[PDB]
RNA sequence: AACGCGACGAUACUACCCGCACGUUGUAGACGUAUAAGAAUAGGCUCCGGCCUCGUAUCCUAGCAGGCGAUUCCUCCGCCGGCCUCGAAGUGGCCGUCGGUAAUUCGCGUAUUGCAAUUUAGACACGCGCGGGAUCAAAUCCUUUGCAGACGACUUAGAUGUG
RNA sequence: CAUCGGUUCUGGCGGGGGGAUAAAGGCCCAGGGAAUGUGGCUCCUCCGGGAGUGUUAUAGCCCUGGGUGUAAUACCCUCGC
């Protein structure tokens, strides 16, 4: 347990209603969440009944006037785990609203949240949750045949951010390198007694 | 080279062992013993 | 689609100054005026800058073209300004073509 | 009942090279490469011995132990591919109208391109699309045979498969109308 | 059904003056308590001796302990259990250290399998399997097997459900 | 079926109160219907029940059955 | 009678597109763009070259 | 016929394999009861390091890179003892990198806030060197 | 000059009321204490005292902000929140809202 | 989307920008509110030696809420300027100046808030002030139009003109 | 804040009793036995290991009786701090 600013989630490899779970009650305790890669998210089961399921919901409509009132089916994966999250709160009062008002939800990854700190949910991961040899879909790939436009678009952003984040590691290896040989070389001239009051320590 | 013919014409096909998943676990002398006392069981 | 940036011509006509006001006749018509003097300022560095930033982000390239109304025996002197997109070659060809 | 451990059993000739790395095998021979990806199933792959390769299942039902056999045929499957290859004779047969099998070669994909003229009298011109690896010939020694050859025993049958149902005869009875072309022999190109 | 225990039931009828002696009868109940026990040993004899618990009396209770707790062994257990078709036999075999573990064993077996309850269960007779040759069912039959070793794939690591993030992806290798 | 690209009206699992209720009547009444027919009932049956026995894979049967054929023989013996 | 969204009457359509009114197309194109080239013929911070910054929000406000 | 395969290797419970268990004390199995339960017994002299015979659930440990070697199924307390000492656990356990962390841990969970802001003094000092090292690092490339 | 922190509380966030499912009680609070997970943990802050720090408008005594006071009294559930008593019951707009559980009165 | 968003033009004032000067100004709630690989999970990581249950980790962390003066060190931090760089809702790197700075040790001050009483201390937004820098705009009514029209709304035109 | 009274929640510690005077188990003593057969011996080999023999050897295990022993510990009950 431990209060944050604000924590930002991978949304890879997450099975849904878990997640949304999690989210959903940490919102309503007072953390402001954010999560990204929406379309990376998983559902548990083989991806026609997450199909059969997309389609029965797109059934729903009001039938005098579909312009209000009714079930406004948004194809996004990050609007599909916005309503996942949405029907765990009470968002039709003002203590719901200002819990909903706390999360942020994306595809992709965006600056600049591209160079924080990304964790994850052992309670939701799907390599955790699901037995092996059991079926699972993705989000993403249930948003863009249901009508979601932006599949492209986003691979192609996250090919780029991945691009700079491997020249990052790069850049990364080559300081952790020079760390440790400075933490070598450093040894000899530390003074020995407070080597050993620090190993005894622990440290 | 295969001497014979397979009806499908798969002729590529290894020739196939016997799914027996619980093999190897009882003995055949084992099994002659334990037929002897079924039978004067019975 | 999202609209980085967009670069206008040094000298716009009366007409299509006139698409910018709804009572122009009062006007000071002092549209453009300060753009203008970008072209005159650092060599045109800022223009510069604004086509090379359009050359390396963008993908749709469109020219705003505008009518020439007083050709026409319309009363109506405010001429009209429409986005015309330029279709094929490269990103670099389309903002030399523009 | 769960079965504590599975094992299966691949002999590997001995100018063949296979390599596995994260259930993708790569199998080598003299006629090529095949890579085939076998990440969907839970399997064990070891060296049990020099030229054979043992497929293990640790806890597995007797589901995922039978899909054992299945890797098995098809990592042999490759190995016999890269080895001697896989050839499909097939023969297109006529009545009336006779069949005009053009065979080209498209540069730009790589691929071949089998162009079907006058089946039963239509005017249309079928074209099918090889899978890439797979090569057709027209046969000289018989009257009226195509010739596929290839080291992806999958993709030279599915090509011979399109090639098939490309051809088929609707609104008549197939009784009495007997063209079409049809997959007469299967076997090793060595 | 339970943390049971095997106790040892001797009951008799009420001595009379034409029975002054009657005859005791003893049975091994798993029960997980006296009271359990004697109310099934009063029920069994009311099914099999016509000795009702208002003319009868508890002569003994007593705690059959398992003599080896920490020797591993294999348990044939013979029992007869009711649906709806009727009393069907049934044999099984169960790897324990102990008699009631094997009882609560193959309680909690015919509960996920069967759905049968405790009281549609009549544990006829459990045995001790003296020798490896006795064993028939292959689930134990593999577990008996000569050097068996055997890995463990696919470990979940545990993680305190308290601890809600992890800034690392957890690994499955050990 | 085209199920999965257009699915119809769903089955409801909601039950509603008169037809739990409604239900719950008919199930009493079947019970007690089948209390009465087994009262009336004309088909035979025997005093005593058929005994399924030992099971075959029951690795003592042989020796239960000594133990049985001892045992009745005492009984003989005493009786 | 075959509808507009069928198949093969879409693969026909490939055909003729590909096949016939391509060329044309293709043709009457490159004169309306010649035609066009000839109307259209006829420090990096300090020169614009490096391209600096010029002269609702996605995260919560700190 | 040369084959390259990369697969996952694991270690293997059986008789002679050590476990660690949740409480930080260690066995030994002795008998295989399934695959989720074993019998395993810790004779070692060490009280934290000992473990009562009896049965571990799988589950609730951990696999040591140590195993026993040759030691016989179903052997009581007294053999096991005797492998455990003739084969020297307890060392090899203490040289593992397991045994470092834990005793780190307990090292780390034993300080006094006198002992917490003398780590933190020397570590500044210890910081100082280090950086003083980087510094002559990075100047040189 | 030094860089380190002032804390000498510890954080905690206010949850809700006690409660059933549809009744509440606005009379004691449920505090989540920042690194409690269980009981253990929680049996070391009962009794200790905790402040709801909040702003008002208007400045009185020197001050725009209030304090209401209260105490731990008893672990809640299994996962180490906590039972808050305070001398008035918390504002219900709260939920969610921080407060600081402190040291005192201590038993060490 | 009339409570979704973007680019551009001109922006008169008490309008706009810069500096500091503070708010009986506000905000679902600062108190170290520190931490970017990607990928696999029947496999990975590496400095190529080895390493992998584990974030129970790493960084930072002392001084009147943190003074003054040294001893000592060239370590860390911050504001600016230059060159590059970063478009998914745009910001970081290097170099240079300047300022601060226990890694070591010491000297003078702390009291009296009286045995506890939020430790009034952060960020963003808004407002009122000065002292400076920069700029002199539109819309509506009205008349008119008929590409429009129930009324509003809409297309036009009204400043010297191809009116 | 300290010292108390009433009610109540929660943590730890020191004893007593019972059972097969727990059952186990450790170390000894005396018998008996087998294999998922240790060592040894024989035969095959891919030289990695298999097959056969049999009763402790260069591992051990099971069963019965006896001692330590009124052993420890679990469980249940109970006296207090």
């Amino acid at each position: 347990s431990s209060f944050e600013s604000v924590v930002v989630i991978d949304g890879k490899g997450h099975l849904l209603g878990r997640l949304a779970s999690i989210v959903a009650k940490q919102l309503l305790s007072g953390q402001k969440i954010v999560v990204v890669r929406c379309e990376a998210l998983n559902i548990s089961g083989e991806f026609f009944r997450a199909k059969l399921k997309y389609h029965a919901y797109l059934r729903k409509m009001t039938r005098y006037n579909p312009t209000r009132g009714g079930p406004f089916h948004f194809r996004a994966p990050s609007r599909i785990f916005y309503k996942a999250v949405r029907g765990m709160i009470p968002h039709k009062t003002a203590r719901g609203a200002a819990a909903l008002e706390r999360l942020k939800v994306f595809e992709g990854v965006p600056p600049p949240y591209d160079k924080k700190k990304k964790m994850v949910v052992p309670q939701a991961l799907r390599v955790l949750r699901l037995q092996p040899g059991r079926k699972y879909c993705t989000v993403g790939r249930l948003s863009h045949e249901v009508g979601w436009k932006y599949q492209d678009v986003v691979a192609r952003l996250e090919e780029r951010r991945k691009a700079k984040g491997a020249a990052y590691y790069e850049r990364k290896k080559l300081a952790a390198r020079q760390l440790s040989e400075a933490k070598k070389a450093a040894a000899a001239k530390v003074d020995p007694k407070v080597s050993e009051a620090l190993a005894a320590y622990g440290y | 080279k295969n001497l014979g013919m397979r009806k499908n014409g798969q002729v590529w096909l290894p020739a196939k062992k016997a799914f027996r998943p619980t093999k190897g676990l009882t003995s055949w002398e084992l099994r002659v013993k334990k037929r002897q006392e079924q039978a004067a069981m019975k | 689609l999202r609209s980085l940036t967009t670069v206008w011509a040094e000298h716009l006509s009366d007409e299509v100054k006139r698409r910018f006001y709804k009572n122009w006749y009062k006007s000071k018509k002092k549209a453009f005026t300060k753009y203008a003097k970008k072209y005159a300022e650092n060599n045109g560095a800022s223009i510069t800058r604004e086509l090379e930033r359009i050359k390396k982000y963008c993908t749709v390239v469109r020219v705003l073209a505008h009518t020439q109304i007083r050709k026409t025996p319309l009363k109506q002197k405010k001429a009209h300004l429409m986005e015309i997109q330029i279709n094929g070659g490269s990103v670099a060809d389309k903002v030399e073509f523009g | 009942m769960r079965y504590i451990h599975s094992e299966e059993t691949i002999p590997v000739p001995e100018n063949v090279k296979v390599s596995i790395k994260s259930r993708l095998v790569t199998v080598e021979g003299p006629r090529g490469k095949l890579q085939k990806d076998l990440s969907h199933i839970a399997v064990n792959f070891s060296v049990v011995k020099k030229g054979v390769i043992g497929l293990e299942i640790h806890h597995g039902s007797r589901k995922d132990v039978a899909a054992l056999r299945t890797v098995r045929t098809i990592i042999n499957n490759m190995i016999i591919g890269v080895t001697k290859g896989f050839k499909y004779k097939m023969r297109y047969v006529y009545a009336h109208f006779p069949i005009n099998v053009n065979v080209e070669k498209n540069a730009e994909t790589g691929c071949y391109e089998v162009e079907i003229r006058n089946f039963i009298g239509e005017k249309i011109v079928r074209k099918v699309v090889m899978a890439p690896g797979v090569e057709v010939e027209i046969s000289k020694a018989q009257k009226d045979e195509l010739i596929l050859s290839g080291n992806s025993l999958e993709a030279v049958s599915q090509s011979a498969a399109d090639i098939q149902q490309i051809c088929k005869v609707r609104n008549k009875d197939i009784r009495k109308f007997l063209d079409g072309i049809y997959v007469s022999e299967k076997g090793n190109i060595v | 059904m339970g943390r049971l225990q095997e106790y040892q039931v001797i009951g008799r009828h009420l001595p009379t003056e034409a029975n002054p002696n009657p005859a005791l009868y003893r049975m091994r109940i798993f029960a997980p308590n006296e009271v359990v026990a004697k109310s099934r040993f009063w029920y069994f004899l009311r099914g099999l001796k016509k000795v009702k618990k208002a003319t009868g009396e508890i002569v003994s209770v007593n705690v059959i302990s398992e003599k080896h707790p920490l020797k591993v062994k294999n348990f044939g257990i013979w029992l007869r259990y009711d649906s709806r078709s009727g009393t069907h036999n049934m044999y099984k075999e169960y790897r324990e250290t102990s008699r009631v573990a094997a009882v609560e064993a193959m309680y909690a077996d015919m509960a996920a399998r069967h759905r049968a309850r405790f009281r549609s269960i009549h544990i006829l007779k459990v045995v001790e399997l003296e020798k490896t040759e006795d064993v028939k069912r292959p689930y134990i039959k593999q577990l008996v097997a000569k050097n068996l070793s055997f890995p463990l794939p696919h470990r979940v690591p545990k993680i305190s459900t308290k601890k809600i993030f992890s800034a690392k992806r957890p690994s499955t290798f050990s | 079926a085209g199920t999965i690209n257009k699915p119809k009206k769903p089955t409801s699992k909601r039950k509603t109160t008169r037809l739990r209720a409604k239900i719950s009547k008919r199930a009493a009444e079947k019970k007690r219907k089948e209390r009465k027919l087994a009262r009336k009932n004309p088909e035979w049956r025997s005093k005593l029940k058929k005994d399924p026995g030992i099971p075959n894979l029951f690795p003592y049967k042989e020796r239960l059955l000594q133990q049985i054929e001892e045992e009745r023989i005492r009984r003989k013996e005493e009786l | 009678a075959k509808s507009a969204r069928a198949s093969r009457i879409k693969e026909n359509h490939q055909r003729f597109k590909k096949n016939i009114a391509g060329p044309v197309e293709a043709a009457r194109l490159e004169r309306l763009s010649a035609k066009l080239m000839a109307i259209a013929q006829a420090s990096g911070v300090k020169s614009g070259k490096s391209i600096g910054r010029k002269d609702s929000s996605i995260v919560f406000p700190m | 016929a040369e084959i390259n395969v990369e697969a996952t290797s694991w270690r293997r419970v059986e008789v002679g394999r050590v476990l660690k268990l949740e409480n930080g004390s260690l066995a030994a199995i002795v008998e295989i009861i399934d695959h989720k339960r074993v019998l395993a017994d810790g004779p070692s002299s060490d009280p934290k390091l000992a473990t009562p015979r009896g049965i571990v659930p799988l589950s609730r440990a951990l696999l040591t890179p140590i195993v026993i070697p040759k030691l016989p199924r179903g052997a009581r307390t007294g053999a096991v003892k005797k492998a455990w000492e003739a084969y020297g656990v307890d060392a090899k356990w203490k040289e593992t990198n397991w045994a470092k962390k834990q005793l780190q841990q307990e090292r780390r969970q034993s300080l006094t806030d006198f002992d917490r802001f003398k780590v933190m003094r020397l570590k500044k000092q210890r910081r100082f060197e280090e950086r003083k090292a980087l510094a002559k690092i990075k100047a040189a490339a | 000059p030094s860089e380190a922190g002032h804390r000498l509380y510890v954080k905690g966030r206010h949850l809700s009321y006690q409660r059933g499912r549809r009744n509440t009680h606005p009379k004691t609070s449920l505090i989540k204490i920042e690194g409690v997970d269980d009981t253990a943990a929680a049996n070391f802050y009962l009794g200790k005292r905790v402040a709801y720090v909040y702003r008002a408008q208007k400045e009185v005594r020197g001050t725009k902000i209030r304090v209401i006071w209260g105490k731990i009294t008893r672990p809640h559930g299994n996962s180490g929140v906590v039972r808050a008593k305070f001398t008035h019951p918390l504002p219900a707009r709260s939920f969610g809202a921080s407060v600081r559980i402190m040291l005192y009165p201590s038993s060490i």
